[PDB]
């Protein structure tokens, strides 16, 4: 039998018993990977929240009508995707930054990084939250130039809301998998409160999905 | 530019004094051996405490203890006799990617995508652990860390540079540069005196420990090189690729030996080890299984399949006697 | 590292009296806490067991029923109450720290002891010599034997080797018969096998008199038998 | 600019090792591999008296 | 009339094959070829109370078919009518139990967020069993076999067994088996039924307000399995209520259509237990690839 291997054992149940309710403490926050471009407005929607060492990941901490958010900006790393982007594989929601001000086609790349990481592998059944920050001076920029320069197909009226939505449907129609994501989208500005309660609604409606599929039901 | 033009014909004058080198390849010479079939092992044990993905492992000195990486900010060491757990060490930053376990056993290091590398102390006169150094110096992700002798480590990031530390000071002791991608994987010699690394740009370098030059260069692959281990021989070494293939090098020829590859499997490597006589050559694959190759003959030996996601880490005692794997499944499982 | 108790003083039979024993200075809700008393002029006996999270404690036969061991782990303090003394209960007492896990070292620290003066199947292991008359320079044997073998089926034997030098608690030498402690000198070394055991010395200083002991660890209740003494 | 006289001397400096025939390295492997054989508890598996797993 | 015994034989027979398979692939499955979380925590205690009941079918297929004969012993009696009865109470709360789950799971996503571990699932479902055994202990207690003067033996209810005159035997009797009439009648249909019903109900209401449909699937797997647990338990309770009504009467031995509409009716309620894990674990996709790999 066992002599002095009992204590041991007894260790290694209590141990057992710490990893279960650590990881049960751990597993109650929703997680929120943020992307973007340069300069795109990413520390404005990180400094909007309610809320050296460690360059690569910075993880903020918030806590909106009893839940728990975790988001993880990942932009300060500089290295391929491609072999550090599967740790994000069990995120609960992707934040998306895009910054409407447009000048040197930077709405071509990003629309190639967001097709990029739109269809990737890893990231189906994840659904995708979209922000286009920086339309306080959008008006001014269209009204000052037109917007054919980016779009050259483009054959519509030079007024805010009709650009405003051509260029959000032309965001919108990368998506390839129209059945299992959901793209949700929103014009955001100096306000805050319009911000986290959108956050927070389309985290709401994924985790009822997610549920729904986890019941068998769907 | 008349450089890139002397550089070019210095790369092909290389590559002729390599084919002239060559001679018949080691399938003429090891044609008539006798092989080695059905090579089956059982799963002995399963460790099973982990609640997420697991990227790395490695064995103790003593062939009994082991440590383990999670997801979820978890270093755990385990008895592998009785699947009792020593030790359960919780880690600041849950991005980890690697682990390594000190030759004497006082030690035992940390790294991953926070660009720092943790030491932790295990024999302590309190009984807990304690954190002994946190290297800070890299620009990449740290990708693997090994230990030589409990006061220098090597490490090595995603920034195309491996760097060498001394412990005590906490300061770059040597930088190791020439690669262009990310470098994925090192293995050291057995005695600790050189060390060949892979990296994302389909070759491995062949580095001098102290002087802090690379000696060698080998090109043979078409995509990232994910794995790498030194013969026990300690005079050639195994990668694994991102395309289905292994390759045996060589650095007295300076060539390549052998492939292994086969038609039916078309999934990426995700880590490679030997064994103590340096016949056997296993191989973790991305299609949820692990073959064994008989590495004097290209031909598959024995199929390892027990596991319900890729298998990520893996690892072989010293004396020889067992095999640890582990995948994204959070089970370790040691077969003999 | 500290351990220190206190509690003891002068008691009357059939009365009780509570043991405290504070530490400080290591993580005190990790470690399986003992207590050895000795009468005086005599040797050391077990008391009794708590382990770490408080699931298993045991006692000796000679006190079970009436001593009641706890502890409190947020003020780190060991706590033992006696009931119904009699005066075969007069000794000093020691607090002692254990933690067992695989390569581990029990009975590493030994407290300073309190006094406590009252008015008026096992394993037994014996040590046949009771005084060596030794000179430093030179090198010296000490025997142990007990009863039955103390090797396990695992393969490794429960054999360990106490140093009391005049005026302190005792110190752990030896653990498991052939592995040093921590803070050490090399010259002291351990072999043996089945029920006969050795500890050896290569050179004696002026530190090195004292008491020595040997214990088993085998199987509950614990027994340290008389000690070889050493004098110069 | 400058990486291409690095590059250049890397080169050189890798241009003058001393190398030996294939089939040196091939013997050389198989009689290290025929020389350890007995020892591997993989290659031919013991007799679970010897086995510390079960 | 002989129709009715070829159906009750057939039925019997199917529930038993299909029901003892069907449970012991549930309970291989999610017993230890899957990790463990909270709804394969209900479906493994489901299969287990499901397959216990059918296992114990063959001794009312043979005490139907001597004719009321009982042949085996007084300990089988007590344990197996014990068994069934436990294990009858035992599937419907949890069938309840599950509904309520999932109710709660889809309308208040916030709540499941942070207090639906594995711990509270393990501290919760120790309920049903308790209320099963609280409930079935009369069988436990008054349960026996009893000669019928004749040459037969019955394992039955002895409710008066210090006594031997008919008059106060019959009134104890029927007392006692009416207020067991009463308890089925309100802890075996009514409160497992309305429970499911308004939990089912609320869920389509919220599914069709907020707008989640990417297909018809979750309304007609609600619609399935609400239409198969009141088809099954619905006449038999109706038919049990009825006896009651008219138990003072049926021990006087005049209505014999009532003795076999009870029997028939038993045996189309004991079909849900072999209805159970189809509806339930089978329906979902991961299990069946899950199954389908295993073997
Ligand atoms: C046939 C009747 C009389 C008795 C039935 C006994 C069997 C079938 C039942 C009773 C207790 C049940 C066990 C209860 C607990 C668990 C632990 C769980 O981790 C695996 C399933 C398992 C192991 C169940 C398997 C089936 C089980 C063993
Ligand atoms: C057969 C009747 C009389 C009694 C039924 C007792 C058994 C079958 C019931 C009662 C308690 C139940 C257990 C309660 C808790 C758990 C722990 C969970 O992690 C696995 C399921 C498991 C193990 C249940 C299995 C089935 C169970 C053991």
């Amino acid at each position: 039998l066992s002599a002095e291997d009992k204590a041991a054992v007894e260790r290694s149940k209590m141990i057992d018993r710490n990893l279960r309710e650590d990881g049960e403490k751990a597993a109650r926050e929703v997680k929120l990977l943020l992307l973007g471009a340069g300069e795109s407005g990413k520390s404005t929607i990180v400094k909007q929240m309610k809320i050296v060492k460690t360059t690569g990941i910075v993880e903020t901490h918030f806590t909106f009508k009893d839940l728990h958010f975790k988001m993880f900006d990942v932009g300060g790393q500089r290295s391929e995707r491609k072999k550090w982007i599967h740790c994000f594989e069990g995120v609960t929601a992707i934040i998306f930054c895009v910054a409407l001000s447009d000048e040197m086609n930077r709405m071509h790349e990003s629309m190639k990084l967001f097709d990029s990481i739109c269809n990737n592998k890893w990231f189906t059944d994840t659904s995708i939250i979209l922000f286009l920050n920086k339309k306080d001076l959008f008006e001014e920029k269209i009204k000052k130039s037109p917007l054919t320069i980016c779009y050259p197909e483009y054959a519509g009226s030079n007024t805010y809301e009709e650009a405003a939505a051509y260029i959000q449907c032309q965001f919108e129609d990368l998506n390839k998998r129209k059945d299992t994501k959901e793209i949700y989208t929103h014009f955001t500005c100096a306000t805050d409160t319009k911000n986290v309660q959108f956050v927070f609604d389309a985290v709401t409606d994924v985790i009822i999905k997610n549920n729904l599929k986890d019941c068998g039901l769907f | 530019d008349q450089l890139r033009q002397e550089a070019e014909q210095l790369k092909n004058q290389i590559r002729d004094a390599r084919k002239a080198c060559a001679d018949a390849t080691l399938s003429q010479i090891t044609n008539n051996i006798d092989p080695v079939g059905r090579i089956q092992m059982r799963t002995r044990r399963t460790l099973r405490g982990h609640l997420a993905k697991i990227y790395a492992m490695h064995w103790g000195t003593d062939s009994r203890l082991l440590v383990s990486a999670s997801q979820d900010g978890k270093l755990i060491i385990w008895d592998s006799y009785t699947t009792n757990k020593v030790h359960a060490i919780p880690l600041r930053s849950s991005w980890v990617m690697t682990c390594a376990y000190a030759p004497s056993g006082n030690y035992v290091a940390c790294g991953g995508l926070d660009n720092i590398c943790s030491i932790y102390n295990l024999k302590t006169r309190e009984g807990n652990v304690r954190v002994s150094r946190e290297l800070a110096g890299h620009t990449g992700y740290l990708s693997c860390c090994r230990f030589l002798d409990d006061n220098q480590i090597v490490t090595s990031s995603g920034d195309t540079t491996c760097a060498l530390w001394d412990i005590e000071t906490g300061q770059q002791t040597t930088t190791f540069t020439g690669h262009t991608g990310d470098v994925m994987s090192l293995s050291l010699a057995p005695d600790t005196r050189l060390f060949v690394s892979g990296a994302c740009d389909a070759s491995a370098k062949l580095w001098d420990v102290r002087e802090g030059m690379c000696r060698q260069t080998f090109t043979g692959h078409e995509s990232d090189i994910n794995a790498i281990c030194f013969f026990p021989n300690g005079n050639a070494f195994a990668t694994g690729s991102d395309d289905a293939t292994c390759r045996l090098f060589d650095l007295r020829a300076d060539q390549e030996l052998m492939t292994y590859s086969h038609d039916n499997i078309i999934c990426g490597i995700t880590s490679v080890s030997f064994s103590k006589s340096g016949r056997l050559l296993l191989a973790g694959y991305d299609d949820f299984n692990c073959n064994v190759w008989d590495a004097l003959k290209a031909d598959r030996a024995g199929v390892l399949a027990g596991h319900d996601n890729r298998v990520s880490c893996l690892g072989v005692t010293d004396d020889g006697m067992a095999v640890a794997t582990g995948s994204w499944d959070s089970f370790l499982k040691i077969w003999n | 590292v500290q351990l220190v108790e206190s509690g003891g003083g002068l008691v009357q039979p059939g009365g009780s009296r509570k043991l405290s024993c504070s530490a400080s200075g290591f993580a005190f809700s990790s470690f399986g806490m003992h207590w050895v008393r000795q009468a005086p002029e005599k040797g050391l006996e077990w008391v009794a067991y708590i382990s770490s999270g408080s699931g298993t404690i045991y006692y000796a036969d000679t006190v079970k029923g009436r001593f009641t061991i706890s502890r409190d782990d947020p003020k780190n303090t060991l706590f033992l109450q006696m009931t119904s003394l009699r005066s075969e209960d007069t000794a000093m007492y020691y607090c002692v720290r254990s933690i067992y896990y695989y390569g581990s070292s029990p009975f590493d620290f030994w407290g300073q002891g309190t006094t406590l003066t009252v008015s008026s199947s096992d394993i037994v292991m014996t040590q046949a010599t009771s005084s060596v008359p030794v000179t430093p320079g030179e090198s010296v044997s000490i025997s142990c034997r007990s009863s039955k073998s103390l090797l396990h089926s695992n393969g490794n034997t429960y054999l360990y080797w106490f140093l009391q030098r005049p005026g302190q608690s005792p110190q752990l030498l030896i653990y498991r018969m052939s592995n040093l402690a921590s803070g050490v000198p090399d010259r002291f070394s351990g072999s043996g096998s089945g029920t006969a055991f050795t500890l050896t010395i290569s050179r004696l200083e002026a530190e090195d008199v004292g008491v020595y002991y040997c214990m088993q660890h085998l199987e509950y209740p614990l027994t340290f038998g008389a000690g070889t003494k050493l004098e110069l | 600019i400058a990486q291409a006289r690095k590059l250049v001397e890397q080169l050189k400096m890798e241009a003058n090792i001393d190398r030996i025939k294939v089939s040196k390295a091939a013997a050389d492997l198989m009689a290290y591999c025929e020389a350890h054989a007995k020892e591997d508890p993989l290659l031919t598996p013991v007799p679970a008296s010897e086995n510390p797993f079960r | 009339y002989l129709f009715l015994d070829i159906i009750t034989y057939l039925v019997f027979a199917v529930t038993f094959v299909l029901g003892v398979l069907g449970n012991g692939l549930v309970i291989w499955v999610a017993g230890f070829r899957m990790t463990h979380t909270v709804t394969t925590i209900s479906y493994l205690n489901l299969a287990v109370a499901d397959f216990c009941f059918t296992s114990t079918l063959p001794f009312f297929m043979v005490r139907k078919a001597m004719g009321g004969h009982w042949p085996f012993g007084w300990f089988l009696c007590k344990f197996v009518f014990t068994i069934v009865d436990i294990n009858l109470f035992g599937s419907v709360f949890l069938i309840a139990l599950i509904a309520l789950d999932r109710c709660v799971c889809v309308l208040h996503p916030v709540w499941t967020q942070n207090h639906r571990t594995v711990s509270l699932a393990k501290k919760v479902i120790i309920g049903p069993w308790v209320m099963a055994l609280l409930l079935t202990l009369p069988v436990i207690i008054r349960v026996t076999t009893v000669p019928g003067k004749t040459g037969t033996v019955a394992c039955t209810f002895n409710f008066s067994p210090w006594t031997n005159d008919p008059k106060e035997r019959i009134n104890v009797a029927v007392a006692m088996l009416t207020v067991r009439g009463i308890i089925r009648f309100i802890i075996g249909f009514s409160a497992p039924m309305s429970i499911v019903a308004v939990s089912y109900g609320l869920i389509a209401t919220k599914i069709h307000k907020q707008g989640l449909i990417k297909s018809s699937r979750p309304l007609r797997v609600l619609s399935f399995v609400a239409a198969a647990f009141f088809l099954c338990w619905s006449p038999y309770q109706v038919v049990a209520l009825i006896a009651t009504v008219r138990i003072r009467e049926l021990l006087q031995g005049m209505y014999k259509e009532i003795g076999i509409a009870v029997d028939v009716t038993s045996a189309l309620a004991f079909f849900n237990s072999c209805l159970n894990p189809m509806l339930y674990v089978f329906m979902g996709q991961d299990f069946r690839e899950r199954l389908i790999h295993a073997l």
